């Protein structure tokens, strides 16, 4: 929907699916007319990484009782208008990648949810 | 950390299109390529530097030469007109970067 | 269970570290405020995080305790390991003791300076190590904090107790104590 | 300095060169015998939590059988003997893992692979702990598969050395 | 006690099982990837200055990524962690060499052999220092030749194991 | 470069130990009289060999400094490592301090007894190790002398400074400091 | 000698550890009451188990000895190793010293409390280690006793002596001393 | 931390890569040369009393030849250098053996097997002591026989590697 | 620690007698079997779990199946009438235990 | 012979032989009508082990000047009536078994010496 | 030439050549009618060894700016009359022999320079 | 440390001369042999115990038997009349010792 400049954006990839163990789920956005920007990712262990320029305003989490993946972005000050997407990423079944993985990718994409920010 | 792609290429139908991507972390990191057609989510076309995912036509083939990677579309079809993007992580991993995106037109 | 490669069954093993009681101190966790170090059988130490002081002396008369020599040497050597292993312990006013008749009672005041470079996050690191494998529940902290460790409690009290099976939260292990034996002379300031 | 303690003889009938854990050392109260192909590795590895525990338990066995009972329980023997028995830097490794929010070994539970026809087993690996509990198998099944291949490799090496 | 720290995953695309040094760790500001045949040796050797530095750099990478930034810079983490990362007796070895007027490693410069067709390299050895400067190649070319033969031997062993 | 066996190119690698600044003290040498230990960024210690005293007290009031606790703990732990690592330091009259407002200033008098079994060749061994990989230029000695180490300077002064890039003679390295962590309790006399 | 497998002769080798004298202290046993630690040549320490005291002071004025600095530093560092390595040494009234003109004389009273958790079985463990490989003859104990070690003698006296070849019961070895260097900070109580 | 000291060159004419003990280091006052197949093992083993003594003797040789004579005899050099030379946990091992009434090494006497046609020898093992004296050969001849088989195995491995 | 043996068996001449012994330490410890005839000292019949000592007739053969061991007497002769005992050590060794003893009669 | 309830029993296997180096000698007894009971054993190094229930009353030793193996049992209070036997046991020529051996056996037996305890 | 008993002898093997890196250069003398006596040697790193009986009076050094090898012998008290020679010795291209080498030899010899010491 | 050589040998032309050298460090140290003719510097004849340097006639051959070494001159020529010396280092190396020198005459 429509957000005001000081509001928090909350998106859940309930439609696509999420919080599936063994996978590193991630969020990506595409401002209209622009290329793709990575927001952040969450490992099956709950560990996260965020785009360093965005990090201070963003939370990615998984609700394991609901099996829902969600993004919360604070202070959505106009510039955040974009289409937001989930992607499933790589799996992990080893200890070494449990909390961090040198690589990931975005194989299936969660359709895309346009977000408009205005006043 | 940034990846560089040409903003566009053009290919006559039946010819081969090549789009490139470059960056410093590429000798360590794998590139992945995605195809976005207007109105949809991107679909992965090349996995790791060269491997083609199931469901992707044989026309698509990747390769690399160290700090650069590329996607070759052989026998380009009108069906292949799209915005293609590369991504790779930074030198230390963690941060994932998409390139600018190359518009491939089929004239 | 399940087979790997079609022929290897995955099997497990759990160790009974209780049988190590006769040669090594074993550290247990009961709940957020009570932790225990058992030495052999019959005796041991109780480590309690509380909001009630027991000692209001601001004295620790070790030289008197040593002269009288009525204390159990096996408990005193655990306490000196605990104490000597606290990094940067430059606040002696935060430590009071009452050694009487062999009774061992040591109280650390975590509210003294109450967050890096404070008393509490020095004393609590040693605590976390000696009661490792259970003590983390008592700290008001998530993971990723190696220094700025704080709890909501005001005092850490170490007293001699009797043996009882209190290993309700986590099982006994000699590992915390043994690990501290290598930290005895690290991060100790001059005079 | 590197540990120097050696394990006492505790061979099984079909497990020569190995080491058997009697029931009082195990929660399951079962007798478990590991062969020389697993045990010998404890004298080479500096990073195996299982092997260090194996030495602490063996130490107790020998100390209780060989030494006269003390008046009051004293811990001087371990304070002097400990570095000969375990790698104290493993305690430090697991401690740092814990702090850095990485799955760590708390030394109580181990896993191993056991071949269903020959009874040959791997040296037990520590089952790791994270956020108050044990990791699921689904979080480390790739490491288990690697252990299965390491065992297959070793079996093949054995037959090849038989070919001379 | 022996070091226990393990290196994080930092594989190159054509260098699986190895470890890549990113540009900020190197004076040259180049990316350098060493394979598993060089890196694996760090878990066996107790006497390689390069491997200990490799652990200190890896430690920093993990500590900075995993731990929350401190209030003021504190060195408690290294004072407790250091023995798990390096062999302190190498520092002592190089210190004694220095005193006894024998070329010693000051840990900043290393050399390795790199095969011109395959890209396979040796584990870097420390370039030694004597009387305020680096030794010339002409003072250690026989040690370099030995390293070249050790690499040839290993390559041949590999093909032979391929013959099964 | 050159090829060994006709196929192996000899190549070199140099490490940038500056990136280790955020977790470990880094020791540099600027010239014969000035050496530095940087801790993180912003601060660190300056080790100076001089003929000018700064302290003429003959007191080192550590207990007062500890009670006030205004000093930077990361620098104090470097100093206690330095001090405790000096072998056979039985001359306390050779050491004066001025801890004031958190200011750290420690002065060792090398001219006190000024050559084996003297003060100077004790203090200077620790110095040589903490500033190793550059400090040798400050010693009036050739190689082959493990004990009888002397310099022409009368005082070794350790003071807190600010960060500045002073690594002109030799590059920063954590090795000197890390090596000293194993020497903290060696060669220390009774009482 | 004899052949194993018909081709391998069993042969022996004995080491001459006397040549290690110039870099390491060498410990010898002469008889039940006299043991020696030689340092280089010319000097060393004599460890005697006796029933005759030499010091009846109940003072150990180390700070005075240090201020005067007339003692041989190589012997003082052996003594501080010996002393600091005694586990649980909480009875200072059991130790008297007389440092005079550089003369070294230290007397431990084993009859003070005279059997676990006593003075004698603390002091004697360090003794057994420093004079290891011969000293066992002086203890009134069989094997299997790691703690409750007692002798019939009342005092252990350590004094400086001159070099003489006294290695009659057992050969010189650096091993006892070197082993103790790792025990210097273990089992030492607080204050 | 693991020992780091390396032995100086002291090869015999027919014993390259080995280490020769000159007469002043031996009670017998004979020159004894051990080959590389015995000496190389000292850089891998953490539990050999002979190898640690070999390092203390080598240390003395280099310290006396390389360093200027001191004024008065000082032991600062060994107090700092010792952990780089020996495993202090072997001293502890033998100490615990002694206390627990188990034959122990007091570091003075060693035995080895010597092939009568080739001159190839084993790395010397410590002759153990119990109840004030040396154990008889009749109390350890099975360990001697095992050493003889280990040498035969190694000789065969050598010829097999020759077959390529 | 105890070993369990039946108190008796009976076998017709020429048949096979089997006596068993069980215990928990047996997968680690070896059993030894002894034969005692009235008036004499026991003689070892089976060494380790199955090996026959020199001088013992071929009729005697042992075996095991983990926690149990057994002695089989094939072709039992009147000469074999005796009290047979098993022994083994406890799980930690040190303590040696004899079983109850099985009386084997030859009817 | 006949012993009284408070007397010490002293038996020597001088007839069979004993104190032969390399072997672990042992003592066994058989109360009349009962099965066999192990008393204890001695290694060639002089190290011993005793039946834990009997241990406090029993000494096994070898006199190496005499080459005689002997048993001394204190407080022989009636219940100790039994036939007593020696057995030679296993040999040992390795360091690992010098003072303790996980296993032993009783191969030759020293005839048996009936002991009567009464008043 | 002729030296007096309290003078220092200074010889340079400028004619033969010297101070060539990788080699251990040495000095040898032969008193008339006698066998050969080793004086000392210098490694390419500058490290030296001297005949223990001569050591206190002798310096061997290399001037690397001049490429000249030289010997200085103090207190040349008559007995030092001899023919003095240089020899090149072994080479070294490894770290282990940089400051010390178990063996050396004297392959080319630097002709010989007779020294007369008298009054 | 000293090496022992005979002071002289004599050989008829065409015969074989043998000169020996002995010492205790010889099982570890290599001997080198030098030939000095009146008026010149010594020239190395045997390198290590047996190897002949280039330029030296085939007549010269060395050997060893442990604590002794030797130089054999086969087919001695008048050209070979000279003072021959052995050298070797002490047991610990460092100190180099020349032997007395053997005068070889060709009669
Ligand atoms: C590791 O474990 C072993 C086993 O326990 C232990 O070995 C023992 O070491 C001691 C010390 O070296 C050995 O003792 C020597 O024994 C000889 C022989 O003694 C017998 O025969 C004589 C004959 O006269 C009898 O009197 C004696 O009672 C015995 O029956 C003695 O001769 C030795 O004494 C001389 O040498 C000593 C060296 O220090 C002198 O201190 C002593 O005063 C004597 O000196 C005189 O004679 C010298 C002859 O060379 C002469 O040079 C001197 O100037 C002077 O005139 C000494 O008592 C003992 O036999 C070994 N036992 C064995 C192998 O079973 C190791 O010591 C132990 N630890 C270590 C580190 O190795
Ligand atoms: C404290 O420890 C030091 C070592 O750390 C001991 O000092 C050593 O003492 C020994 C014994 O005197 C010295 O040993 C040397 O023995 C050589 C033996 O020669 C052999 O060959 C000749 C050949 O004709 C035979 O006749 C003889 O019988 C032997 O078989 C001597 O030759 C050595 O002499 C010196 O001079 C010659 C000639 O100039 C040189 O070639 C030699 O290299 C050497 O300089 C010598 O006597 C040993 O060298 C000493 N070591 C050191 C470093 O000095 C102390 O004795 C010990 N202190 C105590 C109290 O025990
Ligand atoms: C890490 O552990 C915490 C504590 O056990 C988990 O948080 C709890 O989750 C349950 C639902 O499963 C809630 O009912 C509790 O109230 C939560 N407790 C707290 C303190 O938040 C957390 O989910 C675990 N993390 C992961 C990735 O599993
Ligand atoms: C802690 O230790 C003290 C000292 O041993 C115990 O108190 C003693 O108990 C004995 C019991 O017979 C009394 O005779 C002493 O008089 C008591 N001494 C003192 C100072 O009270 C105390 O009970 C121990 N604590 C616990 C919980 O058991
Ligand atoms: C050494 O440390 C002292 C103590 O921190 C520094 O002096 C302080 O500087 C602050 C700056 O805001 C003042 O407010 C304090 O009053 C000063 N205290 C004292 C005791 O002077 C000092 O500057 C540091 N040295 C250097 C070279 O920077
Ligand atoms: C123990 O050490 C003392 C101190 O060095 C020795 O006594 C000194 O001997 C010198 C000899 O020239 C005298 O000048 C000093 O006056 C003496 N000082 C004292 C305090 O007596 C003493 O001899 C040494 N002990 C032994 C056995 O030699
Ligand atoms: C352990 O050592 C002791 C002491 O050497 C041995 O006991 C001595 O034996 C001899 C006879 O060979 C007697 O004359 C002595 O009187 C005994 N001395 C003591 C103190 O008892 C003992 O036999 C040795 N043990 C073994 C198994 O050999
Ligand atoms: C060891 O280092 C010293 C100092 O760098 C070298 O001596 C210098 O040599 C140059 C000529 O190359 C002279 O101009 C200087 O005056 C000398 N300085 C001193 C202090 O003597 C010395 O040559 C080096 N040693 C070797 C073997 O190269």
């Amino acid at each position: 929907g429509l957000l005001k400049p000081s509001e928090t954006l909350s998106l859940t990839c309930a439609v696509y699916g999420g919080s599936i163990s063994s996978y590193y789920w991630s969020w990506i956005r595409q401002p209209p007319g622009k290329g793709l920007e990575w927001i952040g990712e969450i490992s099956h262990s709950g560990s996260t990484n965020y785009n360093p320029s965005l990090k201070s305003r963003v939370t990615i989490s998984v609700d394991t009782s609901k099996n829902q993946l969600s993004l919360k972005l604070r202070s959505v000050t106009a510039a955040d208008t974009a289409v937001y997407y989930c992607a499933r990423g790589r799996d992990c079944r080893s200890v070494s990648c449990y909390v961090s993985s040198p690589e990931n990718w975005f194989d299936p994409w969660g359709q895309g949810t346009p977000i408009t920010v205005s006043s | 950390y940034e990846l560089t792609q040409p903003p566009s290429v053009s290919v006559s139908p039946g010819q081969t299109a090549r789009i490139t991507c470059s960056g410093d972390a590429l000798p360590k990191q794998y590139a992945y390529w995605y195809q976005q057609k207007p109105g949809q989510a991107p679909v992965m076309v090349i996995y790791k530097d060269s491997e083609r995912p199931s469901g992707i036509p044989e026309r698509f083939s990747g390769s690399n030469s160290g700090t650069t990677v590329t996607l070759t579309i052989s026998g380009v079809q009108a069906e292949d007109e799209a915005d293609y993007y590369c991504q790779s992580a930074d030198s230390d991993g963690t941060y994932r970067v998409f390139g600018g995106g190359t518009k491939v037109t089929v004239l | 269970t399940s087979l790997y490669k079609g022929v290897y069954e995955l099997q497990t093993l759990e160790l009974n570290m209780e049988t190590l009681n006769m040669t090594m101190p074993l550290s247990c966790t009961k709940n957020n405020s009570h932790h225990y170090i058992m030495v052999g059988n019959e005796t041991g130490l109780e480590l309690t995080l509380t909001n009630t002081s027991i000692i209001n002396h601001k004295f620790c008369n070790l030289s008197d305790a040593h002269k009288k020599n009525l204390y159990d040497h096996a408990l005193m050597s655990i306490i000196s390991t605990f104490h000597l292993s606290i990094p940067n312990f430059n606040q002696y006013e935060a430590m009071s003791c009452d050694f009487n008749g062999g009774k061992i009672s040591v109280q650390y005041n975590l509210s003294h300076s109450y967050h890096c470079g404070t008393v509490a996050n020095g004393v609590l690191q040693t605590f976390m190590r000696m009661a490792w494998g259970g003590s983390y529940i008592a700290l008001d902290s998530g993971c990723g904090n190696w220094d700025c460790i704080m709890t909501s409690y005001q005092y850490l009290i170490i007293q001699n107790t009797t043996w009882e099976d209190h290993c309700q939260f986590s099982r006994p292990s000699p590992i915390g104590y043994l690990g501290l034996l290598s930290q005895r002379t690290r991060d100790i300031y001059i005079s | 300095g590197t540990f120097t303690w050696t394990l006492s003889d505790s061979e099984g009938k079909d497990t020569p060169g190995g080491y058997c854990l009697t029931r009082w050392m195990l929660i399951e109260a079962e007798l478990k015998c590991f062969g020389n192909t697993a045990v010998a590795k404890c004298n080479e590895k500096h990073d195996e939590e299982f092997c260090d525990m194996l030495r602490l338990f063996d130490f107790n066995k020998q100390a209780i059988q060989r030494l006269k009972a003390p008046a009051q329980m004293s811990i001087q023997l371990i304070n002097k003997a400990v570095n000969a028995l375990i790698n104290d830097q493993l305690i430090m490794k697991n401690h740092l893992r814990d702090i850095m929010c990485i799955p760590y070994c708390n030394y109580s539970k181990y896993w191993y692979l056991n071949h269903t026809t020959t009874g040959r087993t791997s040296l037990p690996k520590c089952w790791l702990v994270s956020n108050g509990s044990y990791l699921n198998e689904t979080h480390f099944s790739d490491d288990i598969e690697q252990q299965a291949d390491n065992m297959i490799t070793e079996m093949l090496q054995k037959e090849y050395m038989e070919r001379q």
